[PDB]
């Protein structure tokens, strides 16, 4: 398995920033990419072993270290807008082999000028109606979840205090609503008549990721130290 | 002197070389290979030994494979009660593999490798920690000078070299990341008249071979503790 | 498993040229990216199931068809020069999200004006000095492939019929000696006495990828359906 | 007209959408579902109905599922022997998953598409006509067969885009050579039009598109009209 930590990080530009990997594939080969919509998946640097450090496409900006066969950590010393994107590790195969290779789950990270900038989201839910339409049901429930940023957020559904996946459709990446504020939406399509059942509970939980302990708040104004918003609801008559 | 000193244009050049001087740095920095009163339990190749040493704290390595310059080196030791002291690598560290039907091995989970940095235990043991001094000129201009302590009567080149370049890393950025400060760089080890130095920097080119650099350490080249005086000259980058 | 087809090709520039990707993973996503030295890995098209064709990073001259769960493939109508890379099909998770998708062993393609430019490669064996230096050994055994176009070639050491890898330091990618020719190193270090051996024999293989029964080959000259070249040596007195 | 024609500025223009016509064009290409004198074999939710269908050439499915606009259209053709006939897709086909639920490997969705097969056959295979005109300018014109009484509007409108793919490269693999477009099905003094292009955006569903189908509107094969009216790219 490649463990990534953290998931996810805000940090301030001329910040110092360091992503860890752990492996336990035991294997000699460890990457550190990086994702950007327009770009594809580019190598930061690499490493053939314990002591080694090659650089791939973009090395400027960045540091790395492979203490072990299972650690290979990213370090940025002077962070900068320029190095908000999501972060991938990976290990097996050689380089440019990637059916070898075996990725992390990615690490979202946001640098910027200003932490003031982090704001929680606002989640809320709804429901359409097939007279907006000539087509059929669409979609029953709907989760929209705005005014957040950066876009560090996971939105799930729970009906009845278990979480399901059956009729759910989320966006498949938030978008940006303003300069400074992220959208997200999803929909749950159940049966009317377990809507209609006024004993069913329903909730749409969002994760929302901002400043921790380690970042640096400035004082004054409240932390944004937010973390799981819910929008919950019951059936309603028939 | 005895080896003639690096002439000026023999140095390696520290801008030629563009491929991450952190490979280089590594095998400076506070973590080494270090084992007291020890026997060898096996051997790969006539030229090597390889020891029971465990990484107790970084856990990365449980067997050591000691490469010599040559079979004499390895007998020589063989079976011998000594301490081991050197830079090691992982990379290419190929040995053994599973003691088997024909090839003499053994082995079993993490290991590394490395050359020389071999000597007896017993009487070469000094009560009191011996204290070398380094002298560090960067263009001639001696601006620091500092000691190395050791506990050996007939300690290795290696040792003291890592000893030496360790601090200089850590305080005088001589190993960065990518680069290094300076141009060029050479180590001097003068015992009495006899000297020896070594070329700090890495060959050209945009790839560092630890395994072939740390071969310069197969020699066990060994060096009297009380007649030694070193000395670092480097050449600082004209920015 | 997801397999690709063909693996190497070698087309001239205004020919049509098709990508076949097939996947026994019953993956619902499948995608078509190309590998180039300095970009990383760009998204050309995916799909998210039969009859579904999405546009990636960079979908310029490129067309693509998803006719079942199993095929996906890569469509260029009017072959450039520029389209000259390695390409890689996979399969599986969401896109950006790596550690979902499988991978496939790529397929080198080379788009140049002329098929006639395609030659094979110029495999020897040598053998440094320590005179030539006032370091220690760098490499005992050295081979040098050359003259070769594309550079589709793979470059192994055998030892006593064996494949080794202990001591090969092979060149990270083939260099231009010329506007239209390739070169090619790679270096085998052993113990003195083993090269002294008379009894040991080595060998440097090189596996050339030019035309086949499927290319076009102007008819009259010779048709490069070469392979393997290698160049093999013997152990050398003390 | 019974249906309020499309006033020019309620079209889809298509260059408005930027993400691949391929998806559009795919649905009106040589493949399509075709059942004749079946009966439903299996229901997901209640406004649907499984088919056994198997896709005899291509073999990509061998159950269809044909999603209604509502709980009474499914009823009134639960097993009832019908003929099926319909743009499918794959991508967005969710449904059973294993017994409401059936269906073993291979499967793909549509809409409407149902018509009863007993005393809705005919000897002798229909023609209707199609009058395309292009800036209003009719230069095309073509014949569309069909042998039903009662047939949808969803088998023609396939049958006539089906014509103009091919002919008069109505949809491309990124785009189309048309801004705008619509089909007309004109009966009696009733009529009712359907917009050919996407909506604006970067990606196109197959599935919401198709939706329009579940009406399951059948129209009479004696007393239909279809003209299809295109704007073109001014290059």
């Amino acid at each position: 398995a490649v463990t990534q930590s953290p998931r996810n990080k805000v940090a301030v530009t001329g910040g110092k920033v360091t992503l860890s990997c752990q492996q336990t594939n035991n294997h000699n080969n460890m990457y550190w990419y990086r994702q950007d919509t327009g770009h594809g998946l580019r190598l930061i640097h690499y490493s053939y072993g314990a002591g080694s450090t090659e650089k791939g496409d973009i090395p400027d900006g960045y540091k790395a270290s492979r203490p072990s066969q299972e650690q290979f950590s990213l370090i940025l010393e002077l962070a900068t807008p320029s190095q908000t994107s999501v972060y991938f590790c990976a290990s097996g195969g050689g380089r440019g082999s990637y059916a070898e290779q075996f990725f992390g789950p990615g690490t979202r990270l946001t640098v910027l000028e200003d932490l003031r900038q982090v704001t929680p989201p606002k989640v809320s839910l709804f429901e359409p109606s097939k007279a907006e339409i000539a087509n059929k049901q669409k979609a029953t429930l709907v989760c929209l979840a705005r005014g957040f940023f950066p876009d560090h957020v996971e939105l799930s559904w729970w009906v009845n205090g278990k979480e399901v996946h059956s009729g759910v459709s989320t966006d498949p990446q938030a978008y940006k609503e303003s300069n400074y504020s992220y959208c997200l939406s999803s929909r749950l399509r159940v049966s009317a008549t377990f809507w209609h059942n006024p004993r069913n509970h329903f909730r749409c939980q969002v994760q929302f990721h901002g400043l921790s302990e380690e970042d640096k708040w400035p004082e004054g104004s409240p932390k944004p130290v937010t973390q799981n918003i819910s929008a919950e609801a019951w059936g309603r008559a028939d | 002197e005895s080896q003639p000193d690096p002439k000026p244009d023999e140095l390696h050049k520290s801008s030629k070389f563009t491929g991450l001087m952190e490979n280089m740095k590594v095998l400076y920095d506070d973590n080494h290979v270090s084992a007291i009163n020890v026997k060898s339990i096996d051997q790969f190749l006539y030229f090597d030994l390889i020891y029971s040493i465990k990484d107790t704290k970084l856990g990365n390595y449980d067997n050591v494979r000691v490469e010599f310059k040559n079979k004499d080196l390895a007998d020589k030791y063989k079976d011998k009660y000594v301490d081991v002291f050197g830079a090691n690598y992982y990379y290419q560290c190929y040995f053994s593999k599973k003691t088997n039907d024909i090839n003499s091995h053994q082995t079993d989970k993490r290991k590394t490798c490395m050359y020389g940095g071999v000597t007896e235990h017993n009487g070469n043991q000094l009560d009191k920690y011996r204290s070398i001094t380094v002298r560090v000129f960067e263009d001639g201009k001696n601006l620091l000078s500092f000691d190395v302590q050791t506990n050996k009567k007939k300690v290795t080149a290696q040792e003291l070299d890592y000893l030496t370049r360790h601090y200089l890393v850590k305080n005088k950025k001589l190993y960065e990341f990518n680069n290094s400060p300076y141009e060029t760089g050479y180590i001097k080890f003068i015992e009495n008249e006899n000297s020896f130095w070594y070329d700090m920097m890495p060959a050209p080119g945009d790839k560092f071979d630890q395994s072939k650099y740390l071969m310069m350490y197969n020699d066990n080249k060994m060096v009297d503790s009380k007649d030694v005086k070193i000395e670092v000259y480097l050449t600082t980058k004209k920015k």
